[PDB]
């Protein structure tokens, strides 16, 4: 039942230290053959391994970040952590924790890798390096109507406006409604705030047969809003 | 006159067939050493001699046990026992690459091919057990000149009721004809195995027991039909010294590529130390294989017989009996009218029977044996050569 | 470091077709190579390790091959759910110094599909504050290239609108687009008709959904 959970998304001020924890459930961080590592992905970009920690206490690090990286493991709480110091905007990324299948073999003063791949990953936590402070969004309904009706389908949604930083979680009916849902990438406005829309299309013959609650969660500001979208 | 000291001219020659002392671990199943790796307990091969022609037959499978272990989304039976071939520097490695890799090590370059493969395989430490006794066994392929490292140490899974009369991993050690050129190597195999260990079968020869100046038949032996030397060598391998004591959870470990579960699979968490039915005399005329569990201490010269051990090559035969062994030693002991306690030679007069020496009809060396003399030792039960009572206190 | 280069950057194929993705190493790495599939908004998922060993639970249509410096991932019969970015990753040196390729985006070809257009007036809650946002939705169209033009009183607008596009849908392989026309409360109540005009290959003529305040 192995699952990894990164700590929540948020802000880090420039030059300060980014701090993350991964909580392992359905398994133990004291598992020979497995290292626990951090991998990051700047928006729209590729993957970069940061470093790992082993349950005995040893740790490998990406040699180009070694001076800024500290990992640790808590065998009692089944967690491992990452500390990245002196962050710049270049460190803004989604940070994944991941289990790594690791196995090396050494003879005559040289080691050779047999396995170092990532078989189970967390969900990722977006870290934004910025000096700005957080602002929670306003949530407005996108009401269904004739202007929102085309063929046998009707559209309704939620406008999640004027928030910083990313991300926001949008579900519908607490996760019960997934079919027909489109949550769009947020856009950055001139004000420096983000804005997002999430819409659901339903058959127009079933408009008044179900109620539609959009659930909006902006963890950086602990804003949790439920908004009924009424015809 | 005759020496009163006992003398065995075979002592050095016969050292390599003392499998208890020279090999010191199981032959058919070798699991003679214990090892802990990250608080888990393992058993691993430890015999000091190579086992020519041994492999692992996986029943209900055409896959060779030298194929890498099968992990991920395949079934266990789709693979073998070898290291996954992910890294050219680990396993498998050709002799040519072995030679290049260690070209700058003078001691490594003095090793023979088999010992080079063993040393390469056994030198690997796992990054997390740098203080562990666990080192992997290897199979060197003499035809392909290739060294295979074995990822797991298990050699037999034939016991569980699921291994009794198709989609389950059941396997056994064997000398299949496919394995003829293979050499099974534990971590401890001597680099000088060629001087110290069995390899070639001994033609015009059968194993015997030295009893006060003559090589004698082993009284307690088990007779088995055998069509040829290969079959006799396989029979005695099946009877040799052995260290052998949920499947779904084992299969999940392989699917999950779990190091601990794979490497500990089919091992229950005793030791033969080399004791067993390790030797056999093959009658090439009567097609009989005579296996026994007593260390032999000499050879009888017999043109109808080949002497084989469980460790020996399936078919290589050295035909040249050491015909000069008795004559050379009689001259060596003359340097100590003191004639040695040796009553067999190809030189009749060198013995000096009180009677006429008797020629051995099947001796290719034309040996003569002096049987009309006082004997001071005898063979008790279980093939035990003991000094007679009249001289026990005197010796 | 060892650099991994992936090719092509994007791959556009039809369901049922064979997709071959390339990964080259700047330097020989034997077979210490893994493959991953990353779907939008989700973490990567292990497909292959040891260059050709398929991970437990991965469908059999995925396979990898290669050694040294040349590697391939093959999807023997592309499914519409296979839309993702695929990454390779080497791990040859110990202590581990893994690196990833830059990724190959696999998109699914499908037939042209016209968008269904919807327009959303500003909500009365938003209008209590000083801002009005008008939302124009284009959902389930293909291909991805579309153009929306905001016309407030037959006057084309510029600089007051933003849009974003969803990634390809897992079942029908279409895209959706959302555009927001943001005016002040004052500017919004000065005019009456608000329209978004949409041009698309599947549209015979540009379609315009519109409304008047009231």
């Amino acid at each position: 039942q192995l699952q990894l959970q990164e700590s929540g998304p948020g802000l880090v001020k420039p030059s300060e230290t980014l701090s993350l924890t991964c909580t392992v459930s359905g398994g133990s961080v004291s598992s020979p053959g497995y290292y626990w590592s951090w991998i990051r992905q700047p928006p729209g970009q590729g993957l970069e391994w940061i470093g790992d920690i082993y349950y005995r206490g040893s740790s490998n690090q990406n040699p180009s970040l070694k001076s800024r990286v500290t990992t640790s493991v808590d065998t009692a709480t089944n967690q491992f952590s990452l500390r990245l110091s002196s962050v710049t905007a270049a460190d803004t990324a989604v940070y994944f924790c991941a289990r790594s299948r690791g196995e090396g073999y050494c003879s005559f003063g040289t080691c050779y890798t047999l396995f170092y791949y990532f078989d189970y990953w967390g969900q990722g936590t977006l870290v934004t390096v910025s000096s700005a402070s957080t602002k929670g969004p306003s949530v407005f309904p996108l009401a269904p109507s004739s202007k929102s009706t085309s063929g046998g389908t009707a559209a309704l949604g939620c406008l999640v406006k004027d928030y910083f930083p990313e991300p926001v979680t949008v579900s519908w009916n607490s996760g019960a409604l997934t079919s027909g849902v489109h949550t769009f990438p947020a856009v950055l406005q001139s004000s420096g705030l983000y804005s997002l829309s999430s819409v659901v299309t339903v058959p127009s013959s079933s408009l008044g047969t179900q109620t539609y609650i959009c659930n909006v969660n902006h963890k950086p500001s602990n804003t949790k809003v439920d908004k009924r979208v009424e015809p | 006159e005759r020496s009163t000291r006992m003398s065995n001219p075979w002592k050095a020659f016969m050292e390599k067939y003392d499998i208890e002392r020279t090999h010191s671990s199981g032959v058919r199943v070798d699991l003679g050493e214990d090892a802990e790796v990250e608080n888990a307990k393992y058993r691993i091969p430890a015999g000091r001699c190579p086992v020519f022609g041994k492999g692992i037959v996986i029943e209900n499978s055409a896959v060779s046990f030298l194929k890498p272990v099968a992990t991920g989304d395949q079934r266990l039976k789709d693979g073998g026992f070898a290291f996954p071939n992910a890294n050219d520097h680990i396993s498998p490695m050709t002799l040519e690459n072995l030679k290049a890799r260690y070209k700058d090590n003078v001691e490594m370059m003095k090793l023979n091919d088999i010992a080079l493969c063993r040393t390469h395989a056994a030198s690997f430490v796992m990054a997390g057990d740098q203080n562990s006794n666990y080192r992997h066994p290897a199979v060197y392929d003499e035809k392909e000149k290739t060294c295979h490292m074995l990822y797991l140490s298990a050699q037999e899974n034939m016991g569980p009721r699921y291994c009794s009369p198709d989609a389950v991993f059941c396997f056994k050690p064997d000398k299949d004809e496919s394995f003829e050129n293979l050499v099974y190597l534990s971590k401890n195999v001597r680099n000088d195995w060629d001087k110290k260990c069995p390899r070639k079968n001994l033609g015009n020869a059968k194993f015997g027991l030295w009893v006060d100046g003559n090589c004698e038949e082993i009284p307690y032996v088990k007779e088995v039909e055998a069509k040829d030397l290969r079959e006799c060598n396989r029979i005695v391998f099946e009877a040799s010294a052995s260290d052998q004591p949920d499947y779904q959870k084992i299969q999940q470990g392989f699917r999950q590529n779990n190091r601990e579960m794979i490497k500990s699979a089919f091992l229950p968490v005793f030791k033969s130390k080399g004791r067993g039915f390790n030797w056999a005399n093959f009658d090439s005329v009567k097609k009989k294989c005579y296996i026994f569990n007593t260390k032999p201490t000499c050879l009888i010269n017999d043109k109808n017989f080949i002497a084989t051990t469980a460790l020996s090559h399936p078919r290589e035969v050295d035909l040249e009996f050491p015909c000069s062994i008795y004559k050379d030693e009689i001259e060596r002991e003359i340097k100590k009218i003191v004639l040695p306690r040796i009553f067999i030679s190809n030189d009749k007069e060198s013995i000096k029977c009180p009677c006429e020496p008797e020629h051995i009809s099947q001796s290719t060396c034309n040996f003569y044996v002096c049987n009309c003399v006082e004997k001071r030792a005898e063979i008790k039960e279980n093939n035990q050569v003991v000094i007679k009572e009249e001289f026990r206190d005197y010796y | 470091e060892i650099v991994m280069t992936q090719s092509p950057a994007t791959l556009s194929l039809s369901p049922g077709e064979r997709a071959t993705l390339s990964c080259r190493a700047s330097q020989s790495i034997s077979k210490t190579l893994a493959w991953y599939q990353q779907k939008p908004g989700q973490a990567p998922r292990l497909l292959i390790y040891s260059a050709s060993t398929r991970a437990s639970g991965v469908p059999a249509r995925f396979s990898g091959s290669g050694s040294g410096t040349e590697f391939s991932l093959t999807i023997s019969s592309l499914q519409s759910e296979d839309f993702a970015v695929y990454y390779c990753q080497q791990y040859n040196e110990w202590p581990p110094r893994p690196t990833f390729g830059g990724g190959t985006k696999v998109e699914i070809k499908r037939t042209v599909a016209a968008p269904s257009v919807f327009i959303f007036p500003p909500s009365d809650e938003q209008l209590k504050s000083g801002t009005a946002s008008v939302v124009c939705l284009l959902n389930n169209f293909y291909p991805r290239e579309a153009k929306v033009q905001w016309k407030v009183d037959n006057a084309l607008q510029s600089g007051n609108s933003q849009e974003s596009v969803t990634e390809q849908d897992s079942k029908d392989s279409t895209y959706s687009l959302s555009s927001t026309l943001t005016l002040s409360k004052a500017d919004y109540e000065k005019h009456k008709v608000y329209a978004c005009e949409v041009t698309h290959q599947g549209l015979s003529s540009p379609v315009t959904k519109s409304f008047n305040r009231g």
